């Protein structure tokens, strides 16, 4: 775990979410 | 809120996935 900012959160959030998304 | 909990801060992946819907 270490810092996730801007882009790089964008396609954690992608991988992680899935189909499901993110709010 | 995201940001801050995992850009200013550091987040598990646990903790990321309480963003998703």
């Amino acid at each position: 775990n270490q810092h996730l900012c801007g882009s790089h959160l964008v396609e954690a959030l992608y991988l992680v979410c899935g189909e499901r998304g993110f709010f | 809120g995201i940001v801050e909990q995992c850009c200013t801060s550091i987040c598990s992946l646990y903790q990321l996935e309480n963003y998703c819907n």
